[PDB]
């Protein structure tokens, strides 16, 4: 009989069955701020066009006419930001109106959602917050740190609190693709340059303390290899123990020498951290140990934009080819996998009574 | 100058 | 920097 498996794969949707053209299926055309939905730029005939695919109603996508070099959608509500180098405008789809505009000093290379209310904006020299409430303007975070200069800037995520902010880029260095991150403290005002390729915050609650932790885990393939490192950033809240810090491998094969991180997402439902590779492969760990619960090669297909998938505390991401794939915890199989397959029945007990899963009644 | 025309 | 010690 096939193997239980700790994760359940779906694919959601393939995008060239509502007509997308393949050519604009790539990281500077196609965006995915949130699973609600999907934004693809296309030219059909000399007329620049957004697709909107609304993924509660994706055989149904609205086409309109823009003049923008980024579109990207709010996370929660059909609120479209565009930009033009350095003109930056929101809209309310549905009530077919200007909110918000700006003008930016210098040109803004990359831009993210980075919570329900607020856009996080990245010139050639600086990064800014811009709140939708009122009428805020951009503010200035922080300058950028030198390592990253004439990197491709990639991600830019924060903390739940937004007191730790971290902009990735990458670039060519030795035949070999390198991560530049800057860690900046909003409390310090001070950045720290490190050598990471994904990252995400999380919030975590360990056993015995009053409060949460905040951590930052990130992956990286350095000279020396693939590791993973969890680390709690800050003093740990008063009353609480800290968070020991934890750095384990992170495996590439021999025939993917090429090969590095590019995704990650943390299901706090369930204390796991999912890892995705350029080639195409999918990592499973334990937020708490670091643990690697399970690793597989999805494809051959590059998974260039991902989300977290709100339904299943899982990831959501889409391929070159268009196939919108989510990968999530699969809840009746990770706890008698773990004792079984990876015969590790002490973190199949933890992870069983941690989050209220079924099946450590057997070791 | 509107970005979209809805 | 040292905000974290790796």
């Amino acid at each position: 009989m096939a193997q239980i498996l700790p994760i359940r794969f779906q694919e959601h949707l393939q995008l060239q069955n509502l007509g997308i053209n393949p050519a604009n299926i790539g990281f500077s055309t196609l965006t995915m701020e949130s699973d609600k939905f999907i934004c693809i730029r296309e030219k059909v005939g000399e007329q620049a066009q957004v697709v909107i695919i609304d993924m509660n109603d994706p055989s149904n996508p609205i086409r309109r006419p823009i003049s923008a070099d980024s579109a990207i959608m709010n996370p929660a509500s059909k609120v479209i930001a565009l930009k033009a180098g350095k003109t930056l405008q929101i809209f309310n789809i549905e009530m077919k109106s200007k909110m918000k505009a700006h003008t930016m000093t210098d040109d803004v290379t990359f831009w993210k959602w980075i919570s329900l209310n607020t856009v996080a904006l990245v010139t050639d020299n600086a990064v800014y917050h811009w709140s939708m409430e009122g009428e805020s303007q951009p503010v200035k975070m922080f300058d950028r740190h030198s390592s990253l200069a004439g990197c491709q800037i990639i991600n830019y995520r924060t903390d739940a609190k937004q007191k730790w902010l971290l902009l990735t880029g990458i670039s060519a260095q030795q035949n070999r693709v390198v991560g530049a991150m800057q860690l900046y403290s909003v409390d310090r005002k001070v950045s720290q340059p490190i050598e990471g390729h994904a990252a995400s915050f999380a919030q975590f609650k360990m056993e015995g303390n009053a409060e949460e932790s905040t951590l930052f885990c990130f992956a990286v393939r350095g000279q020396a290899g693939g590791k993973l490192h969890i680390i709690e950033v800050g003093t740990p809240p008063t009353g609480n123990q800290p968070f020991p810090k934890k750095a384990v491998d992170v495996f590439f094969p021999p025939e993917a020498q090429n090969d590095f991180p590019v995704a990650m997402q943390i299901s706090e439902k369930h204390d796991v951290v999912f890892l995705i590779t350029k080639y195409g492969y999918i990592h499973l760990y334990d937020l708490e140990t670091g643990t690697c619960i399970y690793m597989n090669r999805i494809s051959g297909e590059t998974i260039f934009v991902t989300a977290p998938h709100e339904a299943t505390a899982g990831i959501i991401g889409v391929n070159r080819k268009g196939q919108v794939l989510s990968v999530c915890v699969e809840e009746e199989n990770i706890i008698p996998y773990i004792t079984n397959v990876l015969q590790n029945p002490d973190l199949a007990l933890r992870m069983a009574v941690r989050n209220n899963l079924a099946g450590a009644e057997e070791l | 100058d509107q970005l979209i025309d809805l």
